DNA sequence: TATTGAATAAAATTGGGTAAATTTGACACTATAATGGGTTCGCTCGTTGTGGT
DNA sequence: ACCACAACGAGTTACCTCTCCAAGTGTCAAATTTACCCAATTTTATTCAATA
RNA sequence: UGGGAGAGGUA
């Protein structure tokens, strides 16, 4: 009720003693003649109370009169049976036992504090070698574990100098005599002696762990139980089942079966038995706890009689199944009911249909309460019996208490935050919901058998909430993006196009009217038609520079329908909008540019009157589907015979030996694609413009009115390569290999496939339907690991008053742009101003929310870069400020302080898963005597900036490509001057002269061997492996010298100009041959979801990068093996930094040239870990937002960016110390960054050193993990390691993540909540 | 006694039948399930089999099987297949002989299959001889190709080999992409018997083989001229030459009505002759929960448009008339069994 | 205010605090024993304060000085 | 709604009552894993701040 | 004329203990020869923890 | 130091529908309660008188 | 009382 924070640590076993209420001896039940527990039992009422509420066992004081007396003939505390699941016992092991986590749950962390092997330590628990405690002689130091062998022979050596012993007992003999304090004096004297990272790594692990001890409070010698518990037995029942038999708990069987070996080894010791039959007592009793405390950890798991493995309290604690998962995070909730859904055609956006019984036993005390205050029942009983019979007066009872009265509809799964929401009911009659068409794609509904849950809100709080929150009026935006998420679909699509789409010669046209109702008038009553084209006098408003709307008066030229259209478009928007044919987009455009002008009523009105229009004429329409619809070309059976001919003709070419069988077989797979496009685009033609039997002007061309073809240029439901497999060909099928067979399905669904074509086309098909259902599964565990990653992430302040932020620009990667500046930046704050000469000056100021405004003067002005405040550089703790977060996406706004930015980040990543002039910069060029541009660096790239400021094209030439213009001329169109060797590399020089092949002696380092392909005798490298003794030291080094002979020097430098070329390359020119600036000697030859989520897991990809680690020259430090080594030496300070690189990967930047800061020189994908801590976290976050963006937007989806920000933010949560400063933050462990920065703020505020730090990305779920909550961490996974590690630690959860407050039952410290929360702060920190 | 209820009680393969109508009931008595005591297992398996081989060919059904996470691994068995005295799978194919398609019919598993050239089955011929072209379309190996007419080894017995039972019932199934005709072989195992059934319209001829097959009819066992009628008993008095010499040629056909089945639906046998008609042997006495005439018959003929009404279908949505409530074409029996059992409690 | 709230969300400017001080209101006239200073119109006690809270007689400070005021009377 | 004994039944008659106002405590499944946690052999507990 | 600070019997309550009733767990009941056992593999992917050259 | 093996864990959300899961009876030492004895304390009434 | 498995199905 009153509490604070939630500690946990090892329980003593005083302290267990001390939670008991009397020690369980007998393993019975309960008798089974009658149903009363047995005394000193696992249910004995003497211990954990009485069966009935104040009621003894033998019936002698059955009345509330003795509230609580021992009734002395049963000795039963005449109590309220709810002490029964409360009261607990213990069980006195005879033998102390080892606890099974401690021990197997790893690392095992008994070994680890005793620096014992597991092996070590289970060979003693297993009674097999004796391990001596202490020795007062020098040949036996502690824990030398001795053999049966060794014990006997050193006991007839010694005998009482030592004293070795076996079991738990020795153990725990073991941790009790071990000094805590002494230990970790003497490992931090260790530490500084041992220099490799593993070994110091150990040494960290060990003095963590001791200083955990020591700092918690615990005992070591804990960890061995001596005294057990028991859990109350009203938390495991007895259930009866139907035959009269029972199906007992399993940990009543796995209790019965440590009380009976407790008990024979109590037996076995007193009775002296043999050593033999004690110690295999000893061991079945230890194995029999390990089982009850986790089965299958250990051993073979202890099955029951149905060959099934026995629940523990482990298994009852994890899992998915588990009490997190299943009972705390999420439970069952009263007053809810489920049923299918239909649609609510004529409801609003805010109502939804609810069945008259349900609703009836969804408010019932509402009801009842009605009917009390309204006086028409005495009683609670006669209220319950009137509802019962249903009179009418309850009907409108229900009436009254459903008015304002909101219910929430929620659909499984919840991906988003828009499955649940709120709804106004009306009372219906029937059984299924009727639920509103707009809001279908937001609960991703359709009516083939959907159900949906209804929840009734109780409190004024929650009817509020609903209301305000998760009304269905209030959440028109997504939350993702920007985009409304009520887009009509595909009938309200499908009507709206027919209504505005126009015809050339109908009904009534060329005539004049006075306005859309005269247009109404007209096509109601039959003189003119939906497409005529007419002159009608439109009265359009305009809001003016104030907010205010002029209005204006003209004859447009249009059509009827889109005048009747004009009679529902609110005042505010211009004619421009219904002046065209409408589809999907057009409309959803026009629903968004209603939002933009107008705001929200006027959008929710106006998409409840497109949704009626829309559903009313196409009804009118009349459209349908026929098979005459599917209109076939004519020419399918020339492309196919001429398709056919070609493969005839290869297959008789193939015949003739003269083309082989892949590039034969790819030739077959492209002569099939080029007949398949031809057919299509020819179906294409034929069905969008057959339409051409017209009059007054002429016989002339139109759009087709085939309503196959209207339903898919609608955008209403359909697509061109749906529209190609109904009317074209069926196309190129896969085998389930992934390998395209060589012939195509060469029908269609119109004429129909055959059963070889069939039977081809089910491998596809039965594919793709496993793919949906892995990928559901896939997509909601992702989702899963994403909200736990970022659940504590709240906006706590409004302005962190930061300067670092984030270079947005818009990548034009490949050859066009993918996304402009515009919704690139929409939303954003600015770190700072923009500042240019440019063609306006334009200054905005530190700190502006970006409106389209203002998204329109930086596109006016020009701009291409914009440094914008990002979540990942927000200077709050414990949260993230307002202004580094930006424009709220679901209201327009900026966001408001006590929003669950992760929760909301997390769901719109997870939710589409289901739907898974020139310029040149960074140049080192070389000009030759023919001013040829071969460009000799490795990072170069080329920019096409404009005429006004902006780069509009991007490529990275490879080093080696060959460029023929170069910088400062205009480009032109089409003049594609990228041209390259696609297959190999050249090693060109920089100096001209004529080369002489020094530094290199015939025979070893270079083999002898004039070429067969070109005739003349030119000198050949070979690789250093096979070399000879001569080979071992000099490298091949091409010392280009000029025409003198001696070796020139370069300016800025004093080093010779060679260069050592590597081997296996060809040379073709010899000595005595001139070289120029630039020309070359040697050419060496050369899922989207799983992407997704391994890149938000940060595994490293199965071939890296290697990238350079410190800018300087590189140079070599051993040679004569694949495994080489690399070194990187500065200009200014010394390196022993040595790599080691395998042969069997290339390399990339050569050992002659200095390299920069981490630029790769071994190409291939990236690593993260590595993008971090060579580049920062700026460039680590852009990596991840483009490659995760990247697959998003190849699957057409649109995810803004500070949702990735949001997650990569939650990723970045961990620093590593590199050095200490004053704090106790000692060396290379990791800790919350939040901490750090908090330590060194308070440390450079008295004045001290401070520490410094290496941030460290973790993966989403190793951060999940690891995050600082153990009640969080615990109830998202791996609940065993966390509880033990935390359990060891002594830690304690604050509750300050919206897991753990969920979990405790409390209001969240996010929304309504938030308020009560800080208050609740400011009450526990003032007073 | 143990071990053999143990196995007919509660192993995984023995399961509760669908018996919703007769084509759920024959769906059951034909599956084949991959899982099960000593086979795959359902969370630790991958596409690798779940996928449709070419040797399923005749063999398994590539459109009937569930959608949920169970789809590789629940099969049907195709028309004509049968299994080897191994257990191994095997379909009939008619042997060509120098061209000409003979009646003889060859029983080959999938790896006798693979050596043969085997012609599709819509090769067209002239006499049940020859082909009419001389570039037929053939599998071997797995993979189709061209052969000639005298290359060619075997032929495939019927159109219907590769599909299963409820794939087969299916009118114009080669118009229907595969997804939905999965999804419609699926669906119509679970169709309820209405009061009064109705055959289809559209049909395909397997029809009258399911519902003589499900043995949920009442076929005539002797040829004969029908005695007596009655809603619970047809009576049969047999001809002569059909009659044994010692009995008394009288066969009695007791009908089972208003049963509960395991789905809680009906089931009853309703007579479809007459007094005094005559029948022959294998011949339909009495209709089944879901047939007529002793043909299958799972719903109704329902005169339909396509065209949007109003959003009332709007998202897979259906609008009803009137006619169909008032003439009960969609009502069904459903008989539901409740047992209250007086314990003894220890009071 | 029965379908939407915005207009009470741009007088408050926070959607949670909104709830809060909503609720509070709602409290005040479904037991607190209270009149609305709205016309009803037959609505429940929710709707009468977001429709208090869109006219422009609720706030978070108007409660809190009329909650001393009353406690300064009945003091 | 929910493992709210004392709880739920304030809440039923307090919506008897027209009175839409709770008054929530702890969960009983929350009590469960404090007690199974117990029975493991760790000493999880509230702390009374 | 009265109510109450100090003082005092004095019996009830707390705490400790203690010898006698009384449970409680075990054991008796018994002798041709016998001497070492039955129980899961067609899951992948990844991660972390352990051992040789 | 780096590689090559074992073990844990995880795999969408609900929803449904079904079935299935031998006989007390007499004896012994110990330990366990139990009715009870008695000082220390302290709670409650009761006397003296002495301010008011 | 109302638990746990196994099987099937729906979105
Ligand atoms: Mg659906
Ligand atoms: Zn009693
Ligand atoms: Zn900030």
């Amino acid at each position: 009720e009153e509490f604070d924070a939630i500690k946990i640590a090892l329980a003593s076993p005083d302290m267990i003693r001390s939670w008991s209420f009397g020690e369980v001896k007998k393993p019975e039940t309960i008798n089974y003649r009658t149903f009363k527990p047995e005394r000193d039992g696992l249910f004995c009422a003497r211990i954990f109370g009485p069966v009935k509420d104040y009621e003894c066992l033998c019936g002698k004081y059955k009345r509330l009169k003795h509230r609580g007396v021992i009734c002395e003939k049963c000795g039963v505390e005449v109590t309220q049976t709810k002490v029964r699941r409360e009261r607990m016992g213990h069980i006195e092991l005879a033998s102390p036992t080892a606890h099974i986590w401690f021990l197997k749950s790893l690392p095992s962390r008994i070994g680890l504090l005793l620096d014992m092997p597991l092996r070590d330590i289970e060979r003693v628990l297993y009674f097999e070698s004796y391990v001596v405690i202490e020795g007062g002689m020098t040949n036996l130091e502690r824990q030398q574990i001795l053999t049966e062998e060794q014990y006997l022979d050193a006991l007839e050596e010694f005998g009482d100098e030592f004293d070795a012993k076996m079991g738990a007992e020795a153990i725990q003999a073991l941790l009790k005599s071990m000094d805590l304090e002494q230990e970790c004096e003497q490992l931090r004297e260790e530490l500084n002696e041992t220099n490799s990272e593993t070994k110091r790594k150990k040494l960290t692990k060990r003095i963590k762990l001791l200083e955990a001890f020591v700092q918690s409070g615990n005992k070591p010698e804990w960890m061995i139980l001596t005294v057990l518990p028991v859990l109350p037995p009203d938390l495991r029942p007895l259930v009866p089942l139907d035959g009269g038999r029972f199906a007992t708990s399993d940990l009543n069987d796995l209790y019965r079966r440590v009380i009976n070996r407790n008990n024979r080894l109590k037996r076995l010791l007193d009775l002296a038995a043999p050593d033999i039959i004690v110690r295999n007592e000893k061991r079945m009793l230890q194995e029999a706890v390990d089982a009850l405390l986790d089965n299958g950890r250990r051993g073979r798991a202890i099955t029951g009689s149905n060959k099934r493995p026995l629940k523990s309290l482990a298994d009852m604690i994890k899992g998915k199944q588990g009490r997190f998962r299943q009972n705390l995070l999420g439970k069952r909730v009263d007053y809810s009911g489920r049923s299918v859904i239909t649609v609510g055609p004529y409801l609003r956006l805010h109502q939804c249909g609810l069945p008259k019984k349900m609703a009836l036993e969804l408010f019932k005390p509402f009801i009842y309460g009605k009917l009390e205050l309204r006086g028409l029942a005495t009683t609670i009983k006669a209220a319950k019996k009137m509802v019962e019979r249903e009179e009418a007066v309850v009907w409108d009872i229900l009436d009254e208490v459903i008015r304002e009265h909101p219910v929430l509809l929620n659909r499984a799964p919840t991906l988003h935050r828009l499955g649940i929401q709120a709804f106004e009911p009306v009372l219906i009659e029937g059984k299924a919901i009727q639920l509103h068409p707009l809001v279908c794609a937001a609960y991703n509904a359709d009516f083939d058998g959907d159900q949906m849950a209804v929840h009734v809100p109780l409190t004024l709080e929650a009817q509020l909430e609903a209301r305000a929150l998760m009304m269905s009026t209030n959440n028109i935006l997504s939350p993702a993006n920007g985009e409304p998420i009520i887009v009509p679909s595909q009938d309200v699509v499908l009507g709206l196009y027919y209504m505005t789409r126009d015809c050339v010669n109908a009904k009534g046209e060329g005539m004049v009217l006075t306005g859309p109702k005269e247009a109404e008038r007209l096509y109601r009553s039959g003189l003119a038609s939906l497409h005529a084209r007419v002159k009608v006098r439109i009265t359009e408003y305009e809001k003016d520079a104030n907010g205010e709307l002029v209005a204006k008066t003209s004859l447009k030229d249009t059509t009827v329908g889109r005048a009747i259209l004009w009679m529902i478009v609110p005042k505010g928007l211009p004619y421009s909008i219904v002046n065209q044919a409408l589809g999907k987009k057009a409309i959803s455009k026009m629903l968004n540019t209603c939002y933009r002008i107008l705001g929200l009523k006027p959008t929710v009105i106006f998409a409840d009157q497109i949704m009626y229009t829309g559903f009313a004429y196409a009804a009118r329409s009349g459209a349908s589907v026929g098979i005459d619809d599917m209109v076939i070309p004519e020419k399918k059976h020339e492309i196919i015979s001429e398709a056919e001919a070609e493969v005839a003709e290869i297959q008789e070419q193939f015949q003739s030996g003269l083309v082989t069988a892949g590039e034969r077989y790819n030739k077959v797979i492209d002569i099939w694609a080029a007949a398949n496009d031809r057919v299509s685009k020819a179906m294409m033609d034929n069905l969008q413009t057959e339409t051409v039997i017209n009059r007054d002007g002429q016989e002339e061309k139109q759009v087709s009115f085939n309503s196959i073809y209207m339903m898919a240029d609608s955008g209403a439901r359909g697509s061109a390569a749906q529209i190609r497999q109904l009317a074209g060909m069926r196309g190129l099928m896969a085998k389930p290999d992934g390998s395209i067979i060589e012939t195509p399905i060469t029908a269609n669904f119109r004429e129909g496939l055959n059963v070889l074509q069939y039977f081809i086309s089910t491998h596809g098909a039965r594919k793709g339907l496993a793919d949906t259902a892995l990928k559901t599964a896939n997509s909601g565990y992702l989702t899963r690991r994403l909200v736990d990653v970022a659940q504590d992430l709240v906006v706590t302040e409004d302005d962190c008053g930061t300067h670092e932020g984030i270079m947005m620009t818009p990548v034009i990667e490949g050859g066009d742009v993918k996304e402009p500046l515009r919704d690139r930046v929409l939303g954003r704050v600015t770190a700072e101003d923009v500042l240019k000469p440019g063609t306006a000056d334009i200054l905005v100021p530190r700190n502006t929310l970006l409106h389209e405004q203002w998204c329109d003067l930086l596109e006016e002005n020009s701009v291409d870069a914009v440094k914008v405040r990002s979540v990942v550089s927000c200077d709050t703790d414990f949260g993230v400020c307002a202004h580094c977060y930006g424009r709220d996406l679901a209201r327009g706004h900026i966001i408001n302080k006590g929003e669950a930015i992760g929760v909301i980040a997390a769901q719109s990543i997870g939710e589409p898963g289901t739907q898974l002039s020139i310029k040149l910069s960074n140049v080192k060029s070389v000009v030759n005597s023919s001013g040829k541009l071969v460009i000799t660096s490795r990072n170069t790239e080329l920019k096409l900036i404009d005429e006004f400021g902006r780069t509009k094209e991007s490529y990275k030439v490879p080093y080696g490509a060959v460029l023929a213009k170069g910088d400062g001329e205009q480009v032109a169109g089409g003049e594609t001057v990228a041209n390259w060797d696609p297959h190999t590399m050249p090693v060109i020089t920089e100096v001209s002269g004529f080369v002489r092949f020094t530094d290199m002696i015939d025979g070893q380092t270079i083999t002898r061997q004039t070429d067969e392909l070109t005739g003349l005798s030119s000198l050949v490298v070979l690789d250093s492996a096979e070399r000879t003794a001569g080979g071992k030291d000099l490298r091949p080094a091409l010392k280009i010298v000029d025409a003198q002979g001696n070796d020139v020097l370069i300016p800025g430098t004093d080093m010779p100009a060679q260069y050592f070329l590597p081997g296996k390359a060809i040379v073709q020119l010899e000595d005595g041959v001139q070289i120029s600036s630039g020309d070359t000697l040697a050419r060496i030859p050369q899922g989207g979801l799983p992407r997704v989520a391994d890149l938000f897991e940060a595994r490293r990809p199965k071939e890296p990068a290697i990238l350079a680690e410190i800018s300087g020259i590189v140079s070599f430090g051993k040679e004569t093996k694949g495994k080489r080594r690399l070194v990187i030496t500065p200009v200014d300070g010394s390196d022993p930094y040595e790599e080691m690189i395998p042969k069997w990967r290339q390399l990339n930047v050569f050992e002659g040239e200095r390299v920069e800061r981490g630029d790769v020189i071994s190409d291939g994908p990236e690593a993260p870990h590595d993008i971090l801590r060579l580049r920062g976290v700026h460039a680590v976050t852009r990596y991840i937002v483009n490659e995760v963006q990247d697959v998003y937007r190849l699957q057409g989806v649109k995810i803004n960016d500070k949702h990735i920000e949001v997650i990569v933010r939650q990723m970045l949560r961990k620093a590593t110390i590199v050095n200490a400063g004053s704090s106790d933050f000692l060396e290379g462990e990791q800790v919350e960054y939040s901490r750090v920065k908090i330590a060194n703020r308070e440390l450079e505020a008295n004045g001290k050193v401070g520490a410094t730090y290496s941030r460290d990305l973790l993966g989403i779920t190793k951060a999940s993990l690891a995050t600082e909550s153990f009640i969080s961490a615990a109830s998202f996974q791996e609940t065993t390691r966390v509880l033990t590690e935390a359990a060891v630690a002594g830690k304690r959860d604050e509750l300050r993540g919206l897991k753990e407050n969920v979990i405790v039952g409390r209001l969240i410290p996010a929304g309504t909540g938030y308020a009560y929360h800080q208050d609740r702060m400011r009450r526990r920190a003032a007073g | 006694s143990a071990a053999v209820k143990e196995f007919f009680g509660s192993s995984q393969l023995s399961q509760f039948m669908d018996q919703n109508n007769p084509l759920s009931e024959i769906t059951h008595k034909r599956r084949i399930s991959a899982l099960g005591p000593g086979g795959l297992t359902r969370e630790r398996a991958g596409f690798e089999v779940r996928d449709v081989h070419p040797t399923h060919y005749g063999r398994v059904c590539p459109i009937e099987t569930p959608e949920g996470p169970n789809i590789g691994l629940i099969n049907s068995l195709s028309v004509y297949a049968q299994t080897n005295e191994y257990g191994f799978l095997e379909t009939p194919y008619r042997k060509v002989t120098d061209g000409v398609v003979t009646d003889e019919i060859h029983y080959l598993s999938a790896i006798e299959e693979g050596n043969y050239v085997i012609a599709q089955a819509n090769s067209n011929l002239d006499e049940e001889g020859h082909f009419v072209e001389d570039l037929v379309t053939c599998r071997s190996k797995g993979e189709s190709s061209l052969f000639s007419r005298d290359q060619v080894d075997y032929m495939d017995v019927s159109t219907q080999q590769v599909v299963s039972v409820g794939a087969s019932l299916i009118p114009f199934l080669e118009h229907d992409d595969a997804n939905r005709a999965l999804m419609g072989a699926n669906m119509q195992r679970q169709a309820v018997p209405t009061l009064r059934a109705d055959k289809p319209l559209v049909g395909t001829g397997m029809e009258r083989a399911v519902a003589v097959d499900s043995g949920v009819t009442a076929v005539a066992k002797r040829g004969g001229v029908v005695q007596y009628v009655d809603a619970s008993r047809i009576v049969i008095k047999v001809n002569e030459d059909e009659m044994y010499p010692g009995e008394a040629g009288i066969d009695i056909y007791n009908l089972t009505k208003y049963t509960r089945s395991n789905q809680n639906t009906c089931i009853n046998q309703m007579p479809c002759v007459s007094l005094g008609e005559p029948v022959e042997r294998g011949d339909v006495l009495a209709d089944g929960p879901s047939t007529d005439l002793g043909e299958l018959a799972l719903g109704q003929n329902m005169r339909v448009a396509f065209m949007p009404w109003n959003g009332y279908n709007f998202e897979d949505s259906i609008l009803v008339s009137e006619r169909v409530v008032q003439e009960d074409r969609f009502t069904t029996i459903h008989i539901q069994e409740l047992a209250c059992v007086s314990r003894d409690t220890k009071l | 205010a029965r379908v939407t709230v915005q207009d009470a969300v741009e007088k408050i400017g926070n959607r949670f605090d909104l709830v809060l001080v909503a609720a509070r209101r709602a409290r005040q006239m479904q037991v607190g024993g209270k009149d609305p200073l709205v016309p009803e119109e037959n609505d429940k006690t929710t709707v009468i304060a977001l429709r208090e809270i869109e006219e422009g007689l609720i706030n978070n400070q108007i409660l809190d000085v009329r909650e001393r005021q009353e406690q300064q009377e009945q003091e | 709604k929910s493992d709210d004994v004392n709880g739920r039944t304030k809440m039923y008659k307090n919506i008897v009552d027209g009175n839409h106002q709770m008054e929530p405590g702890m969960p009983e499944s929350f009590n469960v894993l404090l007690k199974e946690i117990r029975s493991l052999g760790i000493n999880i507990e509230l702390e009374d701040e």
